[PDB]
């Protein structure tokens, strides 16, 4: 039990979401505290949308934390694809988050405010320092990779709704503004998580690697050109990690070819493309 | 009895083709692979292509605007088949399978030898050698033959239908005005000689020359 | 491409003694822990015989007494004990990369006890004569080693002009070496001189065999 | 474009989706129209609240048509995996939702309502009679299985979502309901949807196939006990679809080993246990 | 466990003519497209010599007259043109199950024209008389077919308790028998009696060969 | 050049082990498969067993509590070990090396027949047999050698140390008394005998007796 807060200690990207992690629910703590007294339908509906991405952050650690885990016989290739699970859960965590703050921002534009408005405005502030922090302490440029881009589109996100909230308020003081800032911020929080979920989905859908699908049509034609292979057929190559892929491959030589020799230059040719689990299957062709 | 035999023209002119057959004999061309590999004097063995049971052929990188190897399964020959000869590309060629599994040659068959020139095919003058005093009758006594004047290099010594092996010494021809000298010396018993006969074959399989002499003493 | 230099050049061995034959590859013929390294051996007038295959395996049927190792570029083909049936040319081939190549070959000298040649000078036939040439064939047989120099005196006048040489490659049963030497001579130039003799200077002896014929 | 409206209607799992899919858009269109007037602060979220599962049962539809695709050396696998993501897809979008009735829940609970009550369960009813026919309709008992499992564990979370508003309303007539309900229904949906997020996760992680996770050592000791198999090393056995298993293997056979009937007999082996597609890797060991 | 019958269990052909062997396999023996049957042939008194392996194969150094076909279940042995040398035992193979096993064998019997036995007899000689006990052996040498009656008369009087038989192979080189007929006598009873005969009662000849000695 | 050469005791009592010895040469142990193949007249050609490479072995399913496979890879040597034996386990045990990437075996040994029996090993007795009556001299004699009384069955015969191969029937032995009886023929010109010595030579190799029997007519 106590194994887990040292290995998470132990690594930077695992500290730094535990340390994002605990700041996110202590402050939402907070906030239900401030706001248990009274302006409950604002707040109250802000703290638990905060504990909700503070789930999906936590959902991201717990992935980050597994994806160093050893094989079991159960999952073969291991746990490392829980930063892709990470990664998709993350994407599709901000477009329901985005769909949120646009219901949100849809019933303020159409219901008259009477509850306190400087304290929601303070604690935005608040959450603005939160995810600008969040933003700083996250900035890059077992695998871990999808982890670390999903958690900081979900600070760009909050950020996003964050610096929508105080521009609100800056423009009602100097009613249309609300809805149109709150749109604007949806469809940027949709547009940024889009490439994330494609690299998920792609990874996630057993598609042909994308950087490796360009040279695979040039390392079919080095395999066909050995000495032997009459053909190659049922090829399936596919993504594990970031930079790892996986494939299968199934050749057909002549009745008496080397099939030493056919193997060896087979895995040369698809380690030399970046390929670095293959597996070849060779049958030898009755005349 | 695996056997792998070459088929082809000995003298070649300077600009036209070559072919050469590969009949095979004690295994099957449906799943073993021939391949071809010549030897010559000033640039050691090469190897310039190969055929596979299906029929996919691999050339030489250096031949492969030249060469074209077919095959006949029924008939279990390879036909090689090479163009625009020129004066570097004579040299023996050989047909050879390839090993089961393996990328080496296991069986080879004995080539033909292959020159590119343009003189004309001249037939063997063979000439007795026989000692010229009655003397040394140590109960060894040599005997050998000259064949001289002959064109292209491959020509075939035997004496007595190849029974007389023991003691023969066949040497190696050597170019003198375009043609070609080869000498052969065989030593018999002074006993059998001359009570029994000694016969000098010579053979010249490009002219179709066969040349039986014997040994007359002076 | 790859460039595969065998060395030595030229290897002398005795008749028992050990023998070693190296191969050394412009670049690695190596995969998966596999050397596709080959070696052949090539006698007088034969086709190569296949004796080892991936460097390390002994083709079926061949003797005991060859053993193959190396690994990589660096490679050894070992003859022992050595026979007097080993003198031959050895090549090696690489087959990880296309086009195959045979190194240079290796050729193995067997020595053995030094032997006096067997000299013996034959005048020409009567049919050489008739033809309108002539020709003063001398062969040298079963002497060791291959060095040996042979002297052709005309009525005691020296002559060089229209002497040719012939070696045989070392034989297989008595690792001895046989020797023509042939003088090519008109009708008159054959007619005109009486005296001819064949000299055979060999190592073994100080003495010159003298073998002639006066016509 | 108009390709697609037939291939939909062709097929009798997309025909019932789109069925759904409209009917549901078309009831929230409605909602929307009679709560423009006025109480919004509850028909509005509720309307948005509907377009939100239309959206998730639209996602399921659309990986139920994409899954009848055929290869493009881009997915060589094809898209058959898209029912699995919409089965993940599908048990977010519940767990979610029961996160989002939890809220509602608290609010009402922590707040007098002034709104009107007769039309909120008068179109609840209605929710309630379409939820009843949606899982009327979607009652079981190309490959589609997950998809379906994960619309009706859907329906399931809007029946009752409707129970519960129901009964608040039933034993309001007759405070405390309220919440214990809506906490009762969320512990139910996160509950239900448990089994499919599990087995989701199961297929996306590359895990072993838990059904043939059983009989993978028995398959393995038959085929150490082939002639010629030094040992068997490097086995990966992962999930595609519903009863479609792919498996990579590399054996180690003596230098002579009969690789033509050891392939066989490894095929034949583990295609008894259930794997379709299987890649063998035959190695000659060295002495 | 797959058991292999071959049909028929003897067949019998002429010098020229076809011949065709039969293997059924119990269950299929077929992977992958690969039928995992080898033939095999055992002449009189050798180790088995393998002629096709995977049913369809010629090994390396047999004749092309043999032939291979078949799959699944059904196997067919083909010999065209056959020879003298191809009267030999036939075996199947199967290695796609373990344990292997082995079809009881086709015996080949090459037909010929019919010859005459070359009748000799032998008496016993001093070495048996001394040793106490007596054997006449009678010879039977090329003779076709198989089938040959031995008759034995002991001065007029038919015995037949201590006839011993014995038949050799077909032979390879004229395709024909070898017959021996041992009588065991005692010292006594050879003694006692003067005049032996034997008879070879075969086809070719209404009239059975009779060698005796009187003694 | 590949041959296995099997040294085992002809002879085993009912109820002792058994061991054989497959000397290999002309390959290596190191990249072939021995197996081991037993014939007799009752049960056919029965698998045993097969060592590999590395030392592993596989045994057949009726064998594997007796059968015991071990190796030598530097002397080439293959053990075959059997305990229990039985009367029905006398056969022709062969050695023979497993086809190369496939199931057959291609080369095979010329077995140690082996017979498993509570008799004692009895030293052939040969006689020499020679025609009766100098009659029927068409060119073409008869000779015979009767080897009778000894065990067990394995016995050799050749005429001249087996320089006379033609004409010898060598007739197959027959069981009687629980000992065996051999005879064999030979047809010689009449000129060559009796000018020429003709030999006889019997081997047993379980007795280690050698029998030279020269003819001598009457």
């Amino acid at each position: 039990i106590s194994g887990w807060f040292r290995s998470i200690l132990s690594d930077k990207t695992s500290r730094n979401l535990f340390f994002f992690l605990c700041l996110n629910l202590s402050f939402a703590f907070v906030e239900l505290l401030y706001g248990i007294w009274s302006n409950c339908l604002g707040l109250i509906s802000d703290s638990f949308h905060m504990f909700f991405d503070s789930t999906a952050i936590l959902a991201g650690l717990a992935a980050s934390v597994i994806s160093k885990w050893r094989d079991n016989d159960a999952f073969s290739y291991g746990y490392v694809r829980a930063e892709v699970l990470a990664g998709f859960v993350n994407g599709l965590f901000l477009i329901f988050t985005a769909f949120f703050i646009f219901s949100e921002g849809v019933e303020r534009a159409l219901a008259p405010p009477d509850v306190h408005h400087e304290r929601l405005l303070l604690v935005s502030i608040l959450g603005f320092v939160v995810n600008l922090i969040g933003i700083f302490v996250f900035k890059h440029g077992g695998p871990s990779r999808q982890i670390l881009q999903g958690v900081f589109l979900h600070i760009l996100a909050d950020t996003l709704g964050s610096i929508g909230v105080i521009a609100s308020a800056i423009m009602m003081q100097n009613m249309i503004a609300d809805p149109i800032c709150s749109i604007l911020i949806a469809i940027l929080i949709v547009v940024s998580v889009i490439p994330l979920l494609r690299e998920s989905v792609g990874i996630l859908m057993q598609r042909t690697p994308p950087l490796l699908e360009n040279s695979l049509p040039q390392c079919y034609q080095r395999v066909q050109q050995l000495q032997g292979v009459y053909s190659l057929q049922e090829q399936h190559f596919w993504t594990l990690c970031s930079d790892v892929y996986v494939g299968t491959l199934k050749l057909i030589v002549a009745p008496d070819a080397d099939a030493r020799w056919i193997l060896s230059q087979t895995h040369n040719i698809f380690t030399q493309a970046g390929v670095r689990q293959l597996y070849v299957q060779i049958d030898f062709a009755a005349m | 009895e695996v056997q792998l035999q070459e088929s082809g023209p000995g003298l070649v002119a300077p600009s036209q083709s070559l072919s050469i057959t590969c009949t095979v004999s004690g295994f099957s061309l449906t799943n073993y692979a021939v391949h071809w590999v010549r030897q010559s004097p000033g640039k050691g063995l090469e190897w310039l292509g190969v055929i596979w049971s299906n029929g996919r052929t691999d050339y030489n990188a250096a031949f492969i605007s030249r060469l074209s190897i077919s095959k006949d399964n029924s008939k279990s020959q390879v036909f090689f088949k090479m163009n625009s000869l020129q004066a570097d590309d004579t040299a023996i060629y050989y047909c050879a399978r390839k090993l089961a599994y393996e990328g080496a040659m296991d069986y080879w068959g004995q080539g033909t030898s292959v020159t590119v020139s343009s003189a004309k095919t001249t037939p063997p003058s063979v000439y007795p050698l026989a000692p010229g005093s009655a003397a040394q009758t140590n109960s060894m006594v040599t005997l050998g033959c000259l064949v001289k004047g002959y064109f292209p290099e491959p020509v075939t010594v035997t004496w007595n239908s190849g029974s007389l092996s023991s003691g023969v010494h066949t040497f190696p021809a050597v170019l003198q005005s375009d043609l070609y000298t080869l000498s052969s010396s065989v030593t018999v018993p002074s006993s059998t000689w001359p009570s029994e006969t000694v016969t000098c074959n010579v053979a010249h399989p490009a002219s179709s020359t066969k040349v039986d002499k014997k040994i007359v003493p002076r | 491409d790859i460039v595969l230099t065998q060395s030595p050049a030229s290897l002398a061995v005795s008749l028992r003694r050990r023998a070693t034959i190296s191969c050394r590859a412009s670049e690695s013929v190596d995969g998966y822990g596999h050397s596709f390294m080959h070696w052949y051996q090539q006698k007088s007038g034969q086709p190569p015989k296949l004796l080892i295959y991936r460097a390390s395996n002994l083709e079926s049927g061949v003797p005991a007494r060859f053993s193959g190792s190396g690994s990589r570029t660096d490679f050894t083909l070992t003859i022992d004990p050595v026979e007097a049936d080993d003198a031959a040319t050895y090549y090696c081939q690489q087959s990880n990369e296309d086009p195959y190549t045979f190194g240079s070959g290796t050729k193995l000298e067997i020595k053995r006890a030094d032997a006096a040649p067997t000299v013996s000078i034959f005048p020409p036939s009567s049919e050489q004569l008739t033809s309108g040439g002539a020709s003063v064939v001398c062969f040298l047989n079963n002497f060791y080693p291959k060095d040996i120099n042979v002297k052709w005196k005309i009525d005691g006048s020296e002559r060089q002009n229209g002497v040719l040489n012939s070696w045989t490659d070392q034989d297989s049963k008595d690792s001895t070496y046989s020797m023509s030497s042939t003088l090519t001579l008109t009708k008159d130039e054959y007619e005109r001189h009486n005296s001819y003799t064949c000299e055979a200077t060999h190592k073994t002896s100080t003495s010159p065999i003298v073998k002639s014929f006066n016509r």
